[PDB]
């Protein structure tokens, strides 16, 4: 009664007519790689690090946004998918200087705890890196945009839920920027709390800015009282 | 060969004779 | 050293400039390898004896 | 390539080469190492609190070999043995001058081996 | 270039000459309602055709006609080509340099310039009238290094009139807009003559 | 894959699937499970009545002999509802292999 | 394919050119049965175009005669449109324009002829506004007709008509794919879509629309008013029908000449007029693809007819409908950086393949022309380019490699003798 059944890894599921592919591999226990989609916001395509390969088709599919049909077989892990996802973390190193020592997310970033683990091993370039500029927006924020893997993931969380429409897209090419066009500074509630956002250290917080590197501190469950909601 | 002067072109005969339109809604 | 260079460090040449060879000197001076479950033993002769590793 | 007391280079004119990036901390078996960075004024990020024991570190050659910026480094001298232990706890600015006391012994020991490693 | 603004014009001020206010009517009249919301890409244009660049307060201008936040204009602005943000001359001239335009040697109608006109590329004449850029993929290929000007074209040029075809604009004189030699139309030539004919005798398909 | 991955050898697991069927074969009063570790080690496991039982049939045949005992040793993991472990370690001096014997228990 | 032709006769789908280009009557070809046709049922012109079955302009396969009688089979709530690209994105395309600039009575004509195969509501068209002249008269073209009472909203004759409605882009690729000039029509920024949401036929302006190409419905009514048994004249069983080639970059006289399928490259170039460089021993290094097909040497293609599949034979097709070549002095490594520093320019940027992935590329394209860092890259180079294929969701980025993935098969040591070239010059 309205579910299908598609094996991921050789394994049947069942799936409500109209899941994509994420939502059922996370059934059984797996994270393709991620980095433009996100749960509570929108769902857009331009990471390209998650790639799956079907099975028996040609061409690769991605799993954030499109349905899953009539069983197919979803197959996560062989010598083609691993020909991807390879092949896709080698790019978005290309520009990406060569912080870590000191960008304060060193401990935490998803330009490292996936490309250890999945994708490359040493690199090929050889010579090249961009670097724009940085800017302002408020005594919170701190902006280096010299980063900006460029997932767009502070983009469509502006026009999506803090209602503020603000933040931007300005440029074609290899060079577009994110941020505001004008000198406008961009603060309201909620709005300060991008940085958990922002998968690299693009967005990183003023206040807290050098202080200490997240494998020593002690993670203790707590609730905020100032205000009802809790 | 105009340079400027769209205007007859966009609002002489299009304006009038452009009908209806309904187009509906699309409120939203 | 071994090659594979997950489990090798990189020299001093290549992790100061090319990118890849950070975060795998950097992640490879805070936590280890990843190295697979299960149990071991081995032994060897020692200029006393053998020598364990359980 | 011997191993003893130690020190904090500086850059020509002079920076104090450590931005504390919080490594050479971290690799350290004996865990002797304390560091507590806070921004410095400019801007640019430095430390405040550096302090080797020089009872616990066991002398590894782990920070000698962790420092991306290739701050921290193992003298030659063995010139140590002070009569009390309220003392061998170092602070920073007991390395620094121990580290400017002799930089014509570091500087030209680091040019002969670091085409190895 | 830059895609940042030095707080320019934020108040220039600008406006639409009221005669431009009867054609947006027709405009919007296009579309559909409710989803009109963006003509934008007429009527932020026929703003740089009543001005001749348009100042960032021209940006926001069309924002307050429009309703939309005006970073989805500004955004619009900066993706396009024709538009041009900062200021420009009278005569802003174009030299297609691609493969076809290459074969045929567009530095022909390129430099030569340099020696005739005395500027340099990407740079505007010292007084106003002249600048210089290049751009791709723009009418035909058919023709030589065809060449535009900023309403028109001349396709099959060449170094010894494209001499006169700037010098006899310096004079104010405008030099026919099209393939001045060889065949006016790019004609065949090897089966133009075709003697064009009524369809055949229809009634064909009527089954 | 060759040059930096560990070459294998199958020869060392045919066998060591074999000598070690039969002794889930022989005593099955006690043994509750056996299987081969994939770098060719045998693990053993057994009831906590044999012990000396067990050990015993190992400690004199003439298709196993295992006299020299190497290793005893433990491992103590909670979430398993019978805390601790054994593992004994014992090395067969002519047939040159090694077999590991694992036995549960609690504190009681 | 017959008799290895392709022929041009004064029977052909294009009515004229240096006759009449103002309106009247269409004094002879044009506008001649149509109360008729729009009369009987619908689906009687769906289909009826399969006597032909026309592959398609747009640069691609799948056949037009498809996608009308494919779905935007039944209507529910929403209108239907029609987006006809007038766009050239390909270098020395140029076939476009043709059409449009003396001969405009045609295609309105296309549409509503057109349009009510797919039931639709309104006519959208879109041109680069890069043209400004001719496309500013199609207006007058569309108001000449359509103020006589021709068009809408029953005109003629049926309860069906509607007009249409120009736009203008400004520095677009957009025509680069549909699902992104239904949105920049709308008027966003322009960065296609995701192919699969619902593909183009349901995700659409507010609602399902198709995008068509210039003589895709262009032809459709004068192979609906005679078809035949006709339809299919030239080609093979496969594929069929007589486009247009305009040749560019060696020639005589490059100039447009329609030509029907199956025509080898060794007479076509060498007519219309004439082969003017060395029609042998100019070595004929050749592009069947405007941007889209990498070279092909003295090999086959000179026999090699320009039949669709007959291509694919070939290691690439072409559906681009252009033709540049070379003969001596022009450097083709020299030759091919300049079609690359344009894809540079014309990407979207959303991806990271395309994004970050052509510059890796051009960046050392660069190296190689100039002569430079000695070779096994070109050994890389090449895996980058086979790095590219479904990593992208545009055609753009698998449009992207083939010139440069084509051109390290082909020519293996004109590269490499460089490298030498430099590396004898640093000693
Ligand atoms: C870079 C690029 C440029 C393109 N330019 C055009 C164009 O100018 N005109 C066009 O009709 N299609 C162009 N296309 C391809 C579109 O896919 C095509 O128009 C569309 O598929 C319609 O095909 P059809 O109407 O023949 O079925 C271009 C594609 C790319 C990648
Ligand atoms: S920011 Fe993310 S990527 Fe850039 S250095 Fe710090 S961790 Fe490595
Ligand atoms: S913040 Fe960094 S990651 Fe988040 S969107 Fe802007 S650039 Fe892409
Ligand atoms: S030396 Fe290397 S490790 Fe010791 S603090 Fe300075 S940076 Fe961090
Ligand atoms: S010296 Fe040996 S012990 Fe002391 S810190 Fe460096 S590594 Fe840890
Ligand atoms: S290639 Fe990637 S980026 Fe360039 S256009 Fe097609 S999709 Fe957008
Ligand atoms: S994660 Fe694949 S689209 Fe963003
Ligand atoms: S691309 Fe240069 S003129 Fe068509």
């Amino acid at each position: 009664s309205n579910l299908i059944e598609v094996f991921v890894d050789g394994q049947s599921v069942m799936v409500e007519p109209g899941t994509t592919v994420l939502q059922a591999c996370e059934k059984v226990g797996m994270q393709i790689p991620r980095f433009c989609y996100h749960e509570r916001l929108s769902v857009a395509g331009n990471c390209r690090m998650c790639l799956v390969e079907i099975e028996k088709a040609p061409k690769v599919v991605a799993a954030c946004a499109m349905p899953v049909m009539k069983g197919w077989n979803i197959l996560t892990n062989s010598e083609k998918t691993k020909k991807a996802r390879e092949g896709v973390m080698e790019f978005l190193l290309a520009n990406h200087p060569l912080d870590c020592p000191i960008c304060d997310q060193g401990g935490e970033c998803d330009l490292q705890d996936q490309s250890m683990m999945f994708g490359s091993d040493r690199s090929r370039f050889l010579e090249g890196k961009r670097a724009v500029e940085d800017k302002n927006i408020g005594p919170l924020v701190k902006t280096i945009m010299t980063r900006c893997i460029q997932c767009t993931r502070c983009i469509r969380f502006a026009s999506e839920i803090a209602g503020v429409d603000d933040l931007g897209t300005t440029g074609r090419g290899n060079d577009m920027q994110v941020g505001t066009y004008i000198e406008k500074m961009f603060m309201s509630e909620l709005s300060g709390n991008i940085i958990d956002i922002c998968p690299v250290g693009a967005l990183t917080s003023k206040p807290y800015a050098f202080t200490a590197r997240p494998w020593e501190t002690r993670k203790t469950e707590s609730i905020d009282v100032m205000d009802a909601v809790g | 060969y105009s340079t400027y002067t769209f205007l007859d072109l966009n609002l002489d005969l299009s304006k009038f004779r452009m009908p209806q339109p309904s187009s509906g809604r699309e409120s939203p | 050293k071994v090659d594979d260079a997950k489990v090798s460090p990189p020299k001093r040449a290549e992790m100061k400039t090319s990118m890849e060879s950070l975060i795998h000197h950097f992640k490879l001076y805070t936590e280890g390898y990843q190295v697979p479950p299960g149990a071991t033993y081995t032994a060897i002769e020692a200029p006393k004896g053998e020598f364990g590793v359980y | 390539r011997f191993r003893g007391e130690h020190a904090l280079r500086r850059y020509p004119s002079g920076e104090e080469r450590c931005i504390a990036c919080k490594l050479c901390e971290a690799v350290c078996p004996a865990q002797a190492i304390t560091i507590e960075a806070e921004p410095r004024a400019d801007g640019s990020r430095r430390t405040t609190r550096y302090d080797i024991d020089m009872t616990k570190c066991i002398y590894c050659g782990f920070c000698q070999e962790a420092c991306p910026v290739d701050a921290i480094v193992e003298g030659p001298n063995f010139e140590f043995s002070t009569e009390t232990h309220e003392e061998l706890l170092y602070n920073k600015e007991k390395l620094l001058n121990n580290g400017d006391k002799w930089e014509a012994e570091i500087a030209a020991n680091i040019q002969a081996d670091y085409l190895y490693r | 270039v830059h895609r940042d603004t030095p707080e320019n014009n934020p108040e220039t001020p600008f406006d639409f000459t009221p005669e431009n206010y009867k054609r947006i009517e027709a405009i919007v009249k296009n579309y559909p309602e409710g989803h009109k919301a963006a003509a934008v890409l007429p009527v932020l244009d026929l703003a740089q055709r009543q001005n001749g660049w348009l100042p960032i307060s021209a940006m926001n201008k069309v924002a307050e006609i429009l309703q939309v936040p005006p970073m989805r204009v500004y955004e619009v602005a900066t993706f396009y080509t024709m538009y041009n943000r900062k200021p420009v001359g009278k005569y802003h001239i174009q030299v297609c340099t691609t493969t076809p335009c290459m074969l045929r040697n567009s530095d022909s109608i390129l430099e030569a310039i340099q020696k005739k006109l005395g500027i340099k590329v990407g740079e505007t004449t010292p007084d106003k009238l002249f600048t210089l850029i290049e751009v791709e993929c723009l009418g035909a290929c058919v023709n030589a290094p065809m060449v535009q000007i900023n309403d028109n074209y001349y396709e099959d040029l060449t170094p010894k009139d494209i001499e006169e075809i700037i010098d006899e604009l310096k004079a104010g004189k405008i030099p026919k807009p099209g393939p001045r030699s060889g065949r006016f139309s790019c004609e065949p030539a090897g089966g133009l003559t075709s003697l064009t004919e009524p369809p055949k005798g229809p009634g064909f398909g009527v089954q | 894959t060759r040059p930096t991955v560990r070459p294998r050898n199958d020869v060392a697991h045919k066998q060591l699937s074999a000598f070690g069927e039969y002794v889930a074969e022989i005593l099955p009063k006690y043994v509750q499970q056996v299987q081969v570790s994939c770098f060719n080690e045998l693990e053993i496991c057994i009831h906590p009545d044999g012990v000396i039982p067990v050990l015993t049939f190992l400690r004199d045949h003439s298709n196993a002999q295992f006299k020299s005992l190497a290793d005893l040793t433990a491992v103590d993991i909670p979430t398993r509802q019978n805390r601790f472990e054994i593992v004994y370690n014992l090395l067969s001096l002519r047939f040159n292999s090694r077999i590991r014997v694992k036995t549960y228990t609690d504190e009681l | 394919f017959g008799s290895l032709k392709d022929e041009d006769r004064i029977f052909t789908n294009l009515y004229g050119r240096h006759d009449w280009r103002l309106k009247g009557a269409q004094s002879r070809g044009d506008w001649y049965k149509t109360k008729e046709i729009l009369l009987k049922g619908p689906d009687w012109i769906l289909g009826e175009v399969k006597t032909s079955g026309l592959r398609g302009r747009g640069g691609a396969g799948f056949p037009t005669g498809l996608k009308w009688s494919f779905m935007n089979k039944p209507s529910d709530g929403r209108p239907k449109y029609l987006v006809v690209n007038a766009d050239e994105g390909e270098p020395g395309t140029c076939k476009d324009r043709e059409i449009i600039r003396h001969d405009p009575h045609k295609l309105v004509e296309g549409c509503l002829v057109g349009g009510r195969a797919m039931g639709a509501r309104a006519a959208y068209i879109y041109i680069r506004g890069e043209f400004y002249n001719e496309a500013s008269n199609l207006q007058v073209a569309i108001r000449e007709a359509y103020e006589a009472g021709l068009i809408g909203k029953n005109a003629c004759g049926s309860g069906y008509d509607f007009d249409v409605f120009v736009v203008r882009g400004a520095g677009a690729y957009i025509c680069g794919e549909e699902t992104a000039l239904i949105e920049s029509i709308e008027g966003k920024q322009g960065k296609p879509r995701l192919k699969p949401p619902f593909p183009a036929d349901v995700g659409v302006f507010g609602c399902p629309t198709t995008v068509a190409n210039v003589e895709t419905v262009a032809v459709s009514p004068t192979i609906c008013r005679r078809g035949g048994a006709w339809f299919a004249s030239f080609g093979r069983e496969r594929n069929s029908g007589t486009k247009l080639f305009n040749i560019s970059g060696h020639v005589n006289n490059p100039c447009t000449v329609e030509e029907e399928m199956s025509v080898p490259l060794k007479e076509l170039i060498e007519k219309h007029a004439g082969g003017v460089t060395g029609g042998w021993d100019n070595l004929l290094a050749v592009i069947p693809g405007g941007s889209s097909t990498p070279l092909i040497p003295k090999s086959v293609c000179e026999t090699v007819l320009m039949d669709f599949d007959a291509l694919i034979q070939a290691q690439t097709g072409l559906g681009t409908a252009a033709v540049i070549v070379m003969d001596r002095s022009t450097d083709i490594v020299k030759a091919i950086a300049r079609l690359i520093e344009f894809y540079k320019h014309e990407s979207c940027g959303q991806c990271t393949p395309c994004r970050e992935g052509v510059d890796w590329m051009n960046k050392v394209m660069a190296r190689f022309v100039r002569g430079d860092a000695r070779p096994a890259e070109i050994d890389s180079l090449w895996e980058i380019s086979k790095q590219i294929e479904g990593h992208t969701i545009c055609a753009l980025g698998d449009g992207a490699a083939w010139p440069v993935q084509g051109l390290i098969r082909h020519f293996r040591p004109e590269l490499e003798e460089r490298m030498q070239q430099f590396a004898q010059q640093h000693q």
